[PDB]
Order: C-alpha cells, then structure tokens, then sequence
C-alpha cells in the first residue's frame, strides 16, 4: 500500500 | 496563458456529472450511506482527471499531487455539490435522481449537521450570485491552496487561478472597490468549506469503523490518506 | 468609522502580552503540554476582553458572541501564535518564556503534526511580509466569520472588518493587481488556521480524556462546548 | 452552549 489506485490513476491512465 | 485561456481551460475540464439514483423506498442509514459513498468513489476518478488538466498540476512532483489530492477531495467534492445545488435552497443535489432533503439528513447520525453547515454555505454563495466562471476557479484555487523543486512552482500555479478569479469578477463590471470585496467575501467562505470537508471525513471515518457502510478501495485510500 | 479607524480600535483591542513564569525544566512530554494549556487558559480570558472591545460585538445577541467565540478561539489562538513567530524562523514563540522547537514536539505524540502546520503557514505569512495592521484584521476577521436583528448586524461588522483589510493594503501603495493578489493569499491562508485548528482541538481533547494536562476551568469549558 | 465561565466574562469588566 502506498502505490496503488490514486497513484495508478495519476500515472497509469 | 492569459486569465480568459486558464479559466477556458477549467471550464472545459469540468467533470460531467456522475448519475446516481435514490433508492427505491424511503431512506434508511445504511441506504444513504451507501448512496453517498457510491457517489463519491465515481466522481474521484474523474476528479483525478480534472486535477490533470490544470495548468502546471501535472508539471508538480508526483508526491506533491498526491498530497493535494488526498488533502482536499473532500472539500471538492462538497464544493461541487454547493454548486449543483445554488438554485435549490433547503435542497442539496447530489445527483440528478438524487436530490436530498434537509430533513432525509435525519436518518444518518450526525450528518444532519454536515446538511446544515453545506446548505448555510450554499445560501451564501446564492447570496453573492456565485457565478460559472467563479465558481471554476474556486474549485481549482481550493485544490492548489491544500498545501496541507515543485513547492515553488505551486505557489505560481495558485497565483495564476487567483489572477483568473480576479480577472474574472472584473469582467462583471462592478467598481474597483467592490471587486476587491467581492473576492474577500468569495474566498472567506473556503474556511467553511475546509471546516464542512473536516466534520465530513471525520464522519464518513466514523460511519466505517461503525461497520454502517463498505469504504474500500479509492475512498479508503483517500479517507486514509497515507499513501504517501 | 473610516477604514482607518476601525483598525485603531482593533489595535486598541489587543490583549496584553502573555507569560507563563519560567519555562523551567528542559521540556518533558508533561510540562510541555501544561505549559501549552495553562497559556491557553490565560490567553481565552484575554480573548473574551479583546472581542468586546471590538465595535459593535458586544451589540451582538449573548447567544451569537457564545458561539462565535467557542467555534474561533483555537484559531485565534494559532492566528496569534504565528503573528509573534513571524521573525523567528524555525521557532514558535507562545511566550518570551515558551518558546518551542519542532524537535521538542517529537516529545508529544501528534504535536509535531501540529507544529509543522503552525511552522509552515506562519513561514508563509513571513514571505507575504504579514504587516501588523494585517495581522489586525485578520485576527478580527477570524472572529466573525466563525459562523457555520443579530445575524444582519454581524455581517455588518465582518464587512467593515474587510472593508478596513482592503484599506490596510491600499496604503502599501502596491499595484492594483497586486493590491488583489495579497489579499486573496492573505485571506487563502485562513483555511490553513482553520485546518491547524481542528488538528490541535482534536489532540487536545484527547488529552483531556486521558486527565494528561491540569484541568483549566476555562479553557475546558471552551473545549467541551465547542465539539458538542 | 452555556454554563457560566465564558458568559460571565462576556457579562462583567
Ligand atoms: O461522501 C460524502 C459526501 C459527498 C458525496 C458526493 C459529493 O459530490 C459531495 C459530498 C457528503 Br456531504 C458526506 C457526509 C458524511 C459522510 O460520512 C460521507 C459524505
Ligand atoms: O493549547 C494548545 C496550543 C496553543 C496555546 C497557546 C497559543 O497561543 C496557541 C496555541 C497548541 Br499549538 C496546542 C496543541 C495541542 C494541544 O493538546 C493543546 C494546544
């Protein structure tokens, strides 16, 4: 925990 | 970028609205919480695509966005609902199909409060005839000013949304004198914003650890707000 | 009342300066947070004078200087503390006698959180050049609009309070644009006293609960009133 | 929210 969803949102989509 | 191309650019960024519908009978504690949450898991995904498409946010270091996120999405979020809701006094539109009554507020401890403290923002800003414009610079000057080497290069994305808003109440024409107050009496209320956000996570925490609705995922992440 | 004498009376209105005898024993968890709490104490009964000699205030209804008063002190508080750390980088001076590292807020579970909040927003009024008269309105201002024949009287005085800050920065001779500028970040900065605020009401309730900190009539009495 | 302290001192110089 600590990259998962609103990092993945800010950098993966 | 000029002021007119800033405010342009959040006007276009505006997230669509995300459509939710009340539930079939009258509303019970659980079934309201479950509205809400639901609600607010959709509109934080595009609320991170919003975030994206201002001017210089994506330019931030990857830790400061994620701060800024996970300090204001609360404050966002009502400062929309305020919005979708300015031309229905005692009503709060949280979605189309679901508009709520002060009242309903009663069905969940507590929450009635979070009602109040939002409609009596709400009739403010009605008071000062918020505008479209306004408004779009507020959200993103509330994002920006979460504050809660990039640091600088923040400080002059905050400076130029607020440059937007100022130029935006000059073009309503008023004297130079009650611009100045104008834009006192808007930004006085992102206190009361900030203190609904608060009451407000504070509550949804609460509403978790009571086992009275599911919080996982993207909300938790956020409600936490310890990714980083 | 011109702008500019308005503000004389709020000036005429500051409460006197505040020690706490000796900040004796290098400071340990425990006499560390009595200290903060027994010059909170005495700093609340000089907070009730100061909002009375402010004009028109005591017009208000019993009930409405009540609740403006339990909702703002801490922020006041705060708003203080910063105004009296501005030229003192690193350092949060409370008293000539109380003057604390972020260091010896690692002592206190959950202060330096706190501390780093204070730090970083009275190091942001540092970079504005907060002036004193500033400082004034601001102080003033938190008072007023703390607010989630009376209610029109008390828009009233918070409106000539933003009409004497607007004044305060005409005279800096500053651009007009940058007269705008300066006061939308002065007045941005109050979300941060507010969010510091919380933060410190919610760590000292729970050190009231735990019987951590001597028990101060006042100042419990404030604190109890403010979270129901 | 009342009780005494802060209203006396709101009452008396
Ligand atoms: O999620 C919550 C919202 C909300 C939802 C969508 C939106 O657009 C704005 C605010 C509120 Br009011 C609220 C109050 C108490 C809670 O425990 C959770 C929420
Ligand atoms: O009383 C408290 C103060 C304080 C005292 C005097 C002042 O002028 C400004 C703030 C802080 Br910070 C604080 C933090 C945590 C607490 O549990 C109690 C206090």
């Amino acid at each position: 925990s600590g990259s998962h969803k609103l990092v993945q949102l800010l950098t993966t989509t | 970028l000029s002021p007119e191309q800033l405010v342009l650019t959040l006007l276009e960024a505006e997230p669509p609205h995300v459509l939710i519908s009340r539930p079939s009978a009258p509303f019970t504690e659980a079934s309201m919480m479950m509205s809400l949450t639901k609600l607010a898991d959709k509109e934080l995904v595009h609320m991170i695509s919003w975030a994206k498409k201002i001017p210089g946010f994506v330019e931030l270091s990857l830790f400061d966005q994620v701060r800024l996120l996970e300090s204001c999405w609360m404050e966002v979020l009502m400062m929309g609902l305020m919005w979708r809701s300015i031309d229905h006094p005692g009503k709060l539109i949280f979605a189309p199909d679901l508009v709520l009554d002060r009242d309903e507020g009663k069905c969940v401890e507590g929450i009635l409060e979070i009602f109040d403290m939002l409609l009596a923002t709400t009739s403010r800003f009605r008071e000062l005839k918020l505008q479209h414009k306004e408004y779009l610079c507020v959200k993103a000057m509330i994002l920006l000013n979460s504050a809660m080497d990039s640091s600088r290069k923040l400080a002059h994305l905050l400076n130029a949304v607020t440059d937007a808003l100022v130029w935006v109440i000059a073009k309503s024409g008023i004297s130079s004198q009650q611009q100045s107050m104008r834009l006192a009496n808007l930004l006085m209320l992102l206190s009361h914003v900030r203190h609904a956000s608060n009451k407000g996570m504070e509550h949804l925490l609460n509403m978790k650890c009571k086992n009275v609705v599911p919080v996982y995922d993207l909300l938790l992440e956020m409600l936490n707000a310890h990714v980083l």
